[PDB]
């Protein structure tokens, strides 16, 4: 099955009718305004009325906000398109920081393309070149038409085509039996290859033998492709075609992320309004995620200004654990958050808080009904007395060994001598620190 | 135009076997599947 | 219901600096309202890119944050109109891991001048009769239909080579070019594509034309000295241009580059328009891109450009000593210094009733004496947003006028960072890095 | 006397670790003695690894230097048993001038996850007798012997076309699939290719192979993550797998790659076995490793953690703080913590009769009391050369057995670092850049 | 017309015949020690007898220091290669900062080239390859038909290669050169347009005179250009000079074995005498800069005697080296290359000299300005600065044409000065303001 996700017990924000956040909703205990707030965020990303939209995250380490953003995409849904980046991937070697802001601009949203194929595709039973009789002085024999026969399990069915593709069914090697693709809409011919009925009178054959079609011989169906902005930019960005010399070379060189213009981003900007008022295309904005905002350059801070003012930039949310801290990239200009405050004056800031012991107890309770681990009463208050010594995320790491060794032990449950010697051999980050100031001078 | 399709699928030598024959043998010029019926076919001719 | 690639954002809203024929300010106009000052000296610089007979100059706007430095530019880039070319760059934008910073800036110095070409060029659109091809040099004939007149031309090699590469039968609409050699079909006719072979193929039908067969249209289009210099350097470039790999073209090439371009304004085929160079923040760039910045505008095809500077007396960055508007005194001399003063509380009542007809957000009286206030103890910007959620909560209550208590809700939901900073203060010690 | 590849080494002397079934850790187990909690704790932590139900878990082990932290992981590795992903990294082998500091730790996420998969495959692998073809439809026969059988095939006009086009002679070693199509050539039979005078320049000997010459069978390939990455990314993967070129890989193709490996374990065809990932040495490391660490664990899949540090607090480069471990506060709370205890000079005997029988050099009991000395009042690794180093003396003494004299003698050739420093200071004043 | 430059209106030094500084000529003013310092310098590179000099231009920001150097370059012609150069230019990812300031040498020297080509042209009527036993091509048979008359020639398989790269047929009009060896295609005879209706191919008329013909063509090129032609294999008949041409154009690293070699085949050019060479003058703006690495290269570069005349520009004081974190030295410039270089002091302005460069900038500008608009200019810029007069010429005049006035008027000069701010009063409301910045 799937392997068990920290994060995977968040299914969502779970509000309400009127607005509201319940208490316990979707696993996620407390932090009614911030659920609240992000019930609002989730409204602007389905009413669409805004963009470049900014929003910030920040609170203590452990306060959920990353199961909050992530529980905005299993709120939205499938539909609309979700970009987690962390601020780490900006610095790059090969691409520039500006570069990636951009392409996960072009991330974010998507769009949706509705088109209709039909194709036919079958065993080829006769292949007859149909001769009318117009006999003239000029030119001796005429060919009014090719006829085609296809088989399939459903029906067979004859085609009369030009005999301009036979110059083509003659240019390419074409076999009573071979199974082949052609499209009506193309109007291409290709070869799919040899029916497998025949493969059992050869030993050894150098052709291999593709199933025939299970179908009707015409079949024409609508398939609604989505296709992202970011993947039409790389699309346009390199050819895909191979026919070139220069396009098989450069598809034999190591591909490496190229800067994009902007007049590409502007020509794909207009053709996507022109789809759009087609009405064929259906476009749907994407949200931006951002973790470790603090680690971001000074530059890219002052790059997120001229990227936000603009009119395409897609929801971004931000998320800062750290406090008042020293901008990276000057050494003594300090800002609170880790931000400078001309972008902090841009992003909405949302405060979230530390969890009471009580909501401690509950979220381990939710940790171990989704791992699958019984808890005692006492021990379970044993565990929410450490997780309130330390903190929260060292008493949910402290549920899983607790049971394996409760299994190992027999004990279907686990009981307070479990979290005990569990407690025992590890160490929590205070103690090893408090232990490491004793030893530093061997260290 | 495709010929018709041969019927009967060519079997193997000892016929308590028979199978899509996977190779033929020129010392008992039979066609086997296996060399397990290739001792029996072998000891047979 | 349908949504365009554009959406509601803070500086989209302006179409244009609204100015008078006296190019004196108007308080309210083209979605911009207050500071005369500003507007007028972006009325000075607009009449004068209009003018474009001077080249080679530099325009500074500094002020305080909050005070629309960026709506003025945007109010003169709307307002400049869509046939004169305008570009936006940012400091951050020209720094590159594959090409120097000076070579993206003359790339932005010859990107933003454009340059006007005009063609005419005599067409054949009609929808095709019949077409014949004898393969042994293949020589064919092609018959056209037009309800003016019905034509039978010859094609030779190289144009029965094209229509069979285009994949050309009869009974489809196209269109070839004489002199260029290029088809395009626009699609077949409904009567003649009525009767079809048993492929049956469903594409697209277009109307026959009427008129003459054989016409002159003048198609004019804008060329980048940029885009010359990239397609002229990179030998057949014309991908380079979508891809951006290239970068360090040679001087020797945008020199004779220069040379053609005059010699093409000399003999009158192509024009030369000005353009307008934005650059926001400019105090983070290096020294190095300011020394060549200020001996590269004295060129005679540096276009006039823009610069805007929050802060002021800063050091430049890998520089230890301190300089007004963190520019070095020879640029900042270079250049001409236009302040814009803060917004009053008059005009803070106007910015905000301008989102109502924007928005389309029915706005009660009361709530721009509460919204007002909030807009003098807060920013501007935050106001804005208070306006945008404080709709959004007022749909959700499903009123058409805005009530108090809805402002009061998102104001509850949403922080100020001074007020961030305040709660960041108490737990400051438990965040990281205090 | 013959020497393979591998060679002793200072890990190479434990092979598994010892364990019971109440994960009692032994006194001496395997060559390892001490560390029982470390040990346990090892036990736990090795049966989550080998359960799997959950991912995205970090374990620290933090101890004094000198007191087996790669010695317990390495027993961890080894008692993990063979078939398993394991990818070992130092801190500075991430850094690279081609590839990104992200895609060295993503990768390294990536190829530390492995995929069993089951597939079945008819071969026919044999020495070719003869080859005889007809052209009038070509038909042809080729005769080709195993130790089990001889037997011959007819082979079709492509068929034919193959093997004349890649010139196959009579007498090769040779592979043919028939649902494929596809020729392999071995090589050469060693009495039919001693005819010839001379070899070519491309030539290799291959024994007749046994057993059934056409085996139909199921065979189940292990896969790794990594793999397909470069595959997927370009048109040939196994190029720049084996010459490492590729570099900055799209997060697209990525997440492509982790729903198609969703779909194929949603068809329950393959298996994911979880794997592990350690780093030694991780008190140096960049913060924005530190930052990426956090979504690293966060994410749906990701092997097991294992880190190790060696110093208490330490600055973490780029930056001017003190934290524990030199690591960050907030990815501190991410990582489980195994303390260790350091060896007793009792427990220091124990583990040098456990090195007496890797070199096999048998030692007195009271040469046991000085070498412990050395282990005890300096570094145990000192000492640990110590006796390596002395048994050459003593057969340089042609004695059967080592004396006291000898770890005098050694120890009088070779210093501690504190007695170099001590004799550095004496001639500091003569050494540059005292 | 051509778009006004702020050095447009400097036509030179303007010197006199005695060497002597008028107080106003070629549109400059003052500076009469300085341009008269140059007075020597321009006979010294028309002298072209001396090389590896050096000559630094040292004065205050705004004294037309880089109106010296454009005046120089506007005093020997345009027969003399000039070559502005930034300190930022020499940094480029793609080679090292010192292969720019050794190739700025090459790029600064030019040369005269004349060439004598034999060019065979016209209308081809037939074209048939030659089949020898190796099926290969030895030899070619074209025939050349023109006005004057028909001649057939034979034409190796290289240059059949290029032929069939430009998909050369019966009938059309094509250049060849031999000692190139390329091949180029002029287009198809105008007398077969009437046989098709439509044709994609264009036509061009039959040129006239023999075919062939030897002529002499006198062409200019740079040592820099000869440098990267011997340095990459961009042009050529070859398969893989046009997979190169197809590559993209990357600065590469020259080696001293191939200018050691350009220096041998130049000279034997100028042997023969029928190359002429002609030294260049190399001008560096903003040398503060430069890296202390960049002056170290350049003392062994100045040092050279092939290395061409080099004028400096320092509107600097006293600063830090760059790079040397600690010592800092007089003009941004180590004392090492201080030491080599000369310098050439410059002096500010006077309030008298302002006015003049005022009006003669107003005159340049196109606008009419009245005596007291010019006395209330001259009076503001001797308050503040010249830039900022010199600045304030065209919006004022803007203000005319808007009010109608055909002169700029004390109200006009008055709001304009009320509307921009100067550097001084700017730099004094932030120390007020600064708080909120
Ligand atoms: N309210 C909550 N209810 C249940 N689990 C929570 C809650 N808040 C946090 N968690 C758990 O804590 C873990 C770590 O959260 P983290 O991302 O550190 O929060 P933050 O980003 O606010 O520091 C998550 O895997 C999540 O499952
Ligand atoms: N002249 C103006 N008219 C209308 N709105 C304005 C004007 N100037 C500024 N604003 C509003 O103020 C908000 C913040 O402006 P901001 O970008 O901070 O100005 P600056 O760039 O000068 O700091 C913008 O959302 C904009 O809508
Ligand atoms: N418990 C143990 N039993 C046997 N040998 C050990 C034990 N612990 C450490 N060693 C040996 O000590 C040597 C040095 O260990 P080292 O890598 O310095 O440990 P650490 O990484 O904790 O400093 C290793 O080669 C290992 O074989
Ligand atoms: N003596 C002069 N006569 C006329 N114009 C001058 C004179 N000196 C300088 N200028 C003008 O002043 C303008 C600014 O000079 P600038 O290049 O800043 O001097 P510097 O290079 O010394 O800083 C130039 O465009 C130039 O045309
Ligand atoms: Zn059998």
């Amino acid at each position: 099955t799937q392997r068990i996700a920290s994060h995977s017990h968040v299914k969502g924000l779970g509000l309400d009718e009127s607005g509201l956040a319940k208490q316990a909703a979707s696993g996620l205990v407390g932090q009614e305004n911030a659920r609240e707030a992000c019930g609002v965020i989730v409204e602007l990303i389905k009413s669409k009325k805004m963009a470049g939209r900014a929003v910030l995250l920040a609170g203590p380490p452990g306060t959920g906000k990353t199961a909050l953003a992530l529980a905005i995409a299993q709120e939205l849904g499938s539909k609309v398109p979700f970009c987690p980046m962390v601020g780490s991937e900006v610095y790059s070697t090969e691409i520039k920081k500006t570069e990636v802001l951009m392409e996960n601009f072009r991330r974010a949203i998507g769009l949706r393309i509705k088109e209709t194929k039909e194709v036919y595709e079958g065993e080829v039973t006769e292949l007859t070149p149909c001769e009318t009789e117009n006999p003239m002085g000029g030119y001796g024999k005429t060919i009014s038409h090719v006829i085609i026969g296809l088989k399939t399990a459903k029906g067979t069915k004859q085609l009369k085509l030009d005999p301009s593709i036979f110059e083509s069914l003659q240019k390419e090697r074409v076999e009573a039996g071979d199974v082949i693709y052609i499209e009506a809409n193309s109007g291409a011919v290709k070869r799919q290859g040899r029916c497998d009925t025949y493969a059992t009178e050869f030993d050894l054959e150098a052709e291999e033998y593709v199933p025939l079609p299970k179908g009707d011989v015409h079949k024409k169906k609508e398939i609604i492709q989505d296709v992202t902005l970011h993947d039409l930019d790389v699309a346009n960005a390199r050819p895909q075609g191979g026919q070139d010399i220069l396009s098989m070379m450069g598809q034999l060189m190591k591909p490496k992320k190229t800067e994009i213009t902007d007049k590409l981003r502007g020509e794909i900007n207009k053709v996507v309004n022109k789809y759009i008022d087609q009405g064929i295309a259906e476009l749907v904005p994407g949200v931006l995620f951002v973790d470790e905002v603090h680690m971001l350059d000074i530059e890219c801070f002052t790059y997120l200004h001229r990227a936000l003012e603009s009119s395409i930039a897609p929801i971004v949310i931000f998320a800062s654990n750290r406090g008042n801290c020293v901008i990276r990239g000057t050494e003594d200009i300090t800002s609170p958050h880790g931000i400078p405050l001309d972008l902090l004056d841009r992003v909405m800031i949302i405060r979230t808080m530390l969890y009471t012991p009580q909501e401690m107890k509950q979220i381990i309770k939710i940790r171990a009904q989704t791992e699958g681990i019984n808890i005692s009463e006492e021990a379970l208050n044993h565990l929410g007395e450490i997780g309130t010594k330390t903190t929260l995320r060292y008493s949910v790491q402290l549920l899983t060994p607790a049971n394996l060794l409760a299994k190992i032990n027999g004990k279907d449950s686990i009981e307070k001598e479990h979290v005990e010697e569990i407690s025992e051999l590890f160490y929590d980050a205070k103690s090893s620190a408090k232990i490491l100031a004793d030893q530093q001078d061997k260290y | 135009q495709r010929p018709s399709p041969s019927g009967p699928p060519p079997r193997c030598s000892v016929p308590g076997c028979p199978h899509p024959r996977r190779y033929a043998c020129s010392r008992t010029g039979q066609a086997l599947c296996s060399l397990q019926c290739y001792r029996i076919n072998l000891q047979m001719r | 219901d349908v949504t365009r690639i554009e959406r509601i954002g803070a500086h989209s809203h302006i179409r244009g600096l609204g100015l008078d024929d006296a190019l004196e300010p108007r308080q309210a106009s083209q979605g911009m309202v207050g500071q005369l000052a500003a507007r007028r000296a972006a009325g000075v610089v607009l009449e004068m890119i209009r003018e474009g007979k001077i080249a080679g100059r530099a325009v500074l706007i500094a002020g305080q944050p909050g005070t629309g430095k960026t709506a003025i530019a945007m109010g003169m880039a709307q307002a400049l109109g869509p046939d004169t070319p305008f570009t936006a760059i940012a400091g951050s934008e020209i720094f590159s891991l594959e090409m120097s910073k000076t070579e993206a800036l003359t790339q932005a110095f010859r990107r933003s001048i454009g340059v006007r070409i005009k063609e005419e060029t005599e067409i054949i659109e009609g929808e095709v009769v019949e077409i014949q091809i004898d393969r042994p040099s293949k020589v064919g004939k092609l018959t056209l239909k037009t309800t003016e007149m019905e034509t039978i031309y010859d094609l030779g090699t190289k144009m029965i080579e094209s229509l069979t590469k285009d994949k050309v039968q009869a009974g489809d609409v196209i269109t070839i070019d004489k002199a260029t050699g290029k088809i395009s079909k626009l699609g077949r006719s409904f009567t003649r594509a009525r009767d079809y072979d048993a492929m049956g193929s469903q594409t697209k039908f277009v109307q026959c034309p009427d008129g003459e067969l054989q016409k002159r249209k003048e198609v004019v289009h804008t060329v980048s000295l940029h885009e010359i210099d990239v397609i002229n350097s990179r030998t057949q470039g014309f991908l380079a241009l979508f891809s951006g790999d290239t970068g360090e073209i040679k001087s020797e090439v945008r020199e004779q580059i220069n040379a053609k371009v005059a010699e093409w304004r000399e003999e009158g085929k192509a024009e030369i328009i000005p353009g307008v160079l934005f650059i926001d923040e400019v105090h983070m760039l290096d020294i190095e891109s300011f020394s060549f910045l200020n001996r590269a505008l004295e060129s005679d095809m540096a276009p006039v450009l823009i610069m805007a500077t929050n802060r002021g007396i800063t050091r430049i960055r890998g520089t230890s000593y301190q300089s007004p508007h963190g520019i070095p005194i020879d640029l900042l001399d270079r250049l001409l210094i236009v302040s814009t003063t803060p917004y009053s509380e008059k005009d803070t009542k106007q910015i905000l009733r301008i989102r109502c007809e924007e928005e389309d957000v029915e706005m009660s009286e009361d709530a721009y004496t509460v919204l007002t206030r909030i807009g003098l103890e807060t920013s501007l910007r935050y106001a804005i947003q208070l306006i945008t959620a404080a709709s959004l909560v007022c749909r959700k209550r499903k009123g058409t006028e805005v009530q108090v208590d809805d402002i009061k809700r998102v104001y509850s939901l949403f922080l100020d960072e001074s007020r961030s900073t305040q709660y960041m203060k108490e737990y400051q010690d438990a965040f990281l890095f205090n």
